[PDB]
């Protein structure tokens, strides 16, 4: 099953799914089964599964369901989580920002649910994009009960508000991943060509359907989305992203219509950049799943234009390197690190942890050293993707301590992230170095976050942009890679 | 030996072993033990603080060179295992060596002032503190009366049945002669923690190894 | 039963209720004196803060007294009984006065500006005397004791009927043999002084450790 991790095969699951279905644990191997599987081979699989099934017990086990049905019920039973945290480290939030970082808590805290139902006018008392946050946390905290989803995000559906439908819709798509049933309320319609409604249900629906999901009918609704190209950034962020987590892991790729299509549409406004940001996101997402593909080389071809399209480029060129032995880019990334242009050295060099992300004892380097603080954010967000040993908690030490919000800012990300009883003495020193309001919102984020697949690599290096204005937020809180 | 090793685990592991005695009854000492032994150096020491390391998280430090080894740091690094003993409250801090006394003014300070932070004037019972040293004598009284108000224990002289038994298992695959006693041995070595006659058994099987 | 009360009486009812002192004839009372084997001592002083009513003191130990570098412990009492001053007649507690008691000119600064500024009526000579010590051949304030202090008592060895309010504060022993019965440890052993039943707890405590 490793090596259909490492081959994304559709006969090695047939032939391991005979074998192991002959060889009558079965629970555990389905839960580590799905984990394993990527996006083709499951739906390939429940295609082929589709067609025999062989029990009936390969789409009733392996298809939903089944992933949480051992671990949400066990995981309320085994644990018991105490109350003083939903009341001090609950209590201490204020000024609209630590809210949002309490609607992190609400949805990234499901045993207990007194924080879910404590009273009302919680979200009313929030902001816009607050509201989608507190809209999809109550979807964060349904992970199971289909049957509770419905009857407990069905008093936010339609209402009053747009943000509480739009988050609602998104909600729908973060409880569930398979059961496909309320995409016709909010796919319906789609229509609005301007800025109504249907445009943030349009952010809410079609992210929440990627999370949920080669296929063609939800591109055909897509071909619309992009053409309408809307002023809001979430917009073809999510579209992108959406079509991208849609096209990972696929067949050497692809250079069809549809990212030349955002390409060409891409190219045709020069306007806010960060379409030019975003957009390389899920390009990249489909150019992940290659073995030999030359997209690198067609890219460098079709591409070549200012700093924009070429920080595409190298987006392009960050995806294509996943790992290799190709020593040749690691001289010729020590080359070009040294370029005047201060963000594709910021992706082009972020891309170190995702290429050595197995050898990390060449990882720690003299990075930190330099005078580009951006790089020293480079290797901070390169740290967090281990257990945190001494050596990781070192570099924490010098790296906890600046002065610019963006890496103090930055900080407790990774630390987090690092770190999911030595847990709780960084954030005292937080709480030295403080005592602004993007690190105390970021640090209770660590505070209850504390407590090679693409789901785990995608919502972060599409996160690596935060520094921007609260829209974003309304996407921070909703990352997929939180196990 | 369990008998002195029960009181010191219900002592300093008490908050994960039958929880129906230390409320219920009200006993509460938070303060532990202190133990000595002519001896000493950790060897029935830490074999008294290798009970405490079956299920729960255990803190290992060994003499005062880390405090006397800087020019002016002082009980800094007393202050973060204290810190890092209060994030581990359900932990075991055994402290062993204490010959700091036996420059030197500054001991007399850092002493009083491990006095003054061991007694918890502003903090509960949250963790506990072991005391281990070589000679009780060199230690100044002030360490006593507000340190060790629960029990204290003192420890005969050291057993030659447990180092005759470690020095013939590290010699049971080395070569040594009939002439080669271990009476001598056993007896002209004194106040060693067991990785001393581990040291001359290393020292002792390299130098064999040096003839092949 | 008694005696508890003999040196609660000077502890508890002086700031509860001033006025029926002042109106209950010669004076209100200055404090009692503790002194012989220390047993349980300094735990029904701990008893008394933790009896506080408004706002807890300062404590003073006889070791701060003598220092290096002599000239400091004036102005360190002087400094206390000042923080007295601006506490609204704080109180003051002094432990191991045998440290200093009992007469080194350099020590008779110290030890004789201190009887001169406890028998000086300059900060204020009626707040709360109280003196815990081991031995009693301390003759200089045997001598200089009847000028202001008074009320001189047993250490801890109650009546008959007294020694179960020490075994309900000794209650906090190990075990005696399970939870059933506190009475059995606190009235089967009568006729023990307040540190003879230190020795109990550590003789016949010793007696039930090495019970196997």
């Amino acid at each position: 099953l490793r090596l259909a991790l490492m081959l994304n095969d559709m006969e090695l699951v047939e032939d391991i799914f005979t074998s192991c279905k002959d060889v009558v644990m079965l629970g555990r191997h389905g839960v580590f089964l799905e984990l394993s599987e990527d996006v083709e081979e499951y739906e390939d699989l429940t295609e082929i599964m589709s067609n025999v099934q062989l029990n009936s017990n390969f789409l009733a086990l392996a298809r939903e369901l089944d992933i949480m049905e051992p671990k949400v019920p066990d995981d309320i039973y085994k644990t018991h989580l105490e109350n003083n945290r939903f009341g001090g480290s609950g209590s201490q939030v204020d000024s609209a920002r630590m809210n949002l970082a309490s609607s992190f808590v609400n949805g990234f805290v499901n045993q207990d649910k007194l924080l879910t139902d404590d009273g009302n006018k919680w979200l009313y008392k929030n902001k816009d994009h607050g509201m989608l946050s507190a809209a999809a946390s109550l979807g964060m905290i349904l992970l199971w009960d289909v049957d509770g989803g419905l009857t407990q995000i069905d008093k936010y559906l339609y209402s009053s508000e747009d943000y509480i439908k739009s988050g609602a819709l998104l909600a729908c798509g973060i409880v569930n991943s398979g059961v496909r049933n309320e995409c016709d309320p909010a796919l319906a319609l789609l229509s609005d060509y301007v800025l109504h409604n249907s445009n943030t249900m349009r952010l809410g629906s079609i992210f929440g359907l990627g999370l949920a999901y080669n296929r063609e009918d939800v591109l055909t609704l897509l071909l619309p989305v992009m053409g309408d190209s809307k002023s809001s950034m979430e917009v073809a962020g999510v579209t992108a992203l959406a079509c991208g987590m849609i096209a990972v892991g696929s067949c050497n790729g692809d250079v069809t219509s549809t990212i030349l299509q955002t390409i060409m549409e891409k190219s045709e406004t020069e306007l806010k950049d960060t379409y030019a940001r975003w957009l390389p996101l899920g390009l990249g997402l489909n150019h992940l799943g290659k073995g030999e593909a030359i997209e690198a080389i067609l890219a460098a071809l079709e591409v070549v234009s200012e700093p924009f399209r070429s920080f595409a480029n190298t987006l392009v060129d960050v995806c294509a390197y996943a790992g290799s032995g190709n020593v040749l880019k690691v001289q010729q990334l020590l080359h070009i690190c040294s370029e005047h242009f201060d963000s594709k050295e910021k992706e082009e060099d972020k891309d170190k942890k995702e290429k050595k992300d197995k050898d990390k004892k060449e990882a720690p380097a003299d990075m930190g050293a330099h005078q580009g603080v951006a790089v020293l954010g480079i290797a901070l967000i390169a740290m967090g993707e281990e257990i945190g040993a001494e050596m990781a908690l070192r570099t924490f030490g010098h790296l906890l301590r600046y002065g610019e919000p963006t890496l103090r800012r930055a900080v407790p990300l990774a630390l987090a992230l690092i770190s999911v009883s030595h847990d709780a003495d960084p954030e005292v020193s937080y709480n030295s170095i403080f005592a602004a309001r993007l690190a105390a919102m970021l640090r209770q984020l660590a505070q209850y976050h504390a407590k090679k697949g693409t789901l785990t690599l995608c919502p972060y290096h599409s996160d690596r942009q935060l520094m921007s204005q609260v829209a974003v937020a309304g996407l921070l809180t909703v990352l997929v890679s939180f196990l | 030996l369990d008998n002195q090793i029960q009181e010191i685990k219900e002592s300093v592991e008490l908050p994960l072993t039958h929880p129906e005695y230390y409320e219920e009854m009200g006993i509460k000492p938070p303060k532990g033990v202190i133990l000595y032994g002519p001896p000493g150096t950790g060897k029935t020491l830490l074999a008294k603080a290798v009970a405490n390391q079956t299920s729960a998280t255990f803190l290992r430090v060994v003499g005062s060179e880390l405090i006397q080894k800087y020019l002016g740091d002082g009980p800094k690094l007393v202050r973060e295992l204290f810190r890092v003993a209060e994030e581990h409250a359900p932990s075991i801090v055994f402290i062993d060596e204490i010959d700091a006394i036996g420059g030197e003014r500054e001991i007399q300070r850092t002493m009083l002032e491990l006095l003054n932070q061991l007694d918890g004037f502003d903090s509960r019972g949250d963790v506990k503190v072991i005391m281990a040293t070589n000679r009780i004598e060199t230690l100044d009284p002030a360490l006593i009366r507000p340190g060790r108000i629960d029990r204290k224990i003192e420890f005969p002289l050291p057993d030659e049945k447990t180092k005759k038994r470690i020095f013939q298992i590290h010699t049971s695959r080395m070569t040594l002669a009939d002439d080669v006693t271990l009476d001598d041995l056993i007896m002209a070595k004194d106040d060693l923690s067991g990785a001393d006659i581990k040291a001359i058994c290393t020292e002792a099987g390299l130098m064999a190894l040096r003839e092949r | 039963k008694e005696q508890i009360e003999k040196l609660r009486e000077v502890v508890e009812t002086p700031l509860l209720h001033p006025e029926r002192f002042v109106n209950l004839g010669i004076e209100p009372p200055k404090g009692v004196l503790l002194f012989g084997p220390p047993g349980t001592g300094k735990t029904l002083c701990a008893r008394a803060v933790a009896n506080r009513t408004d706002a807890c003191f300062i404590r003073v130990i006889g070791s701060e007294l003598v220092q290096k570098y002599v000239g400091e412990g004036a102005r360190m009492v002087r400094e206390l009984f000042e923080m007295a001053r601006t506490k609204k007649a704080c109180l003051i507690f002094f432990d191991e006065i045998d440290a200093i008691g009992g007469a080194d000119n350099e020590v008779q600064r110290t030890m004789l500006e201190l009887i001169n500024q406890l028998d000086g009526f300059d900060p204020r000579g009626n707040i709360k005397v109280l003196m815990a010590t081991n031995r009693p051949d301390t003759l200089d304030p045997a001598l200089m004791r009847p000028g202001r202090l008074d009320r001189k008592i047993e250490f801890s060895l109650p009546d008959l009927e007294g020694r179960t309010h020490i075994f309900k504060i000794h209650a906090r022993s190990m075990s005696v043999e399970r939870d059933i019965r506190f009475e059995l440890l606190a009235r089967l052993c009568p006729n023990s002084t307040g540190a003879e039943i230190r020795s109990v707890c550590t003789e016949a405590g010793m007696f039930a450790i090495r019970a196997r």
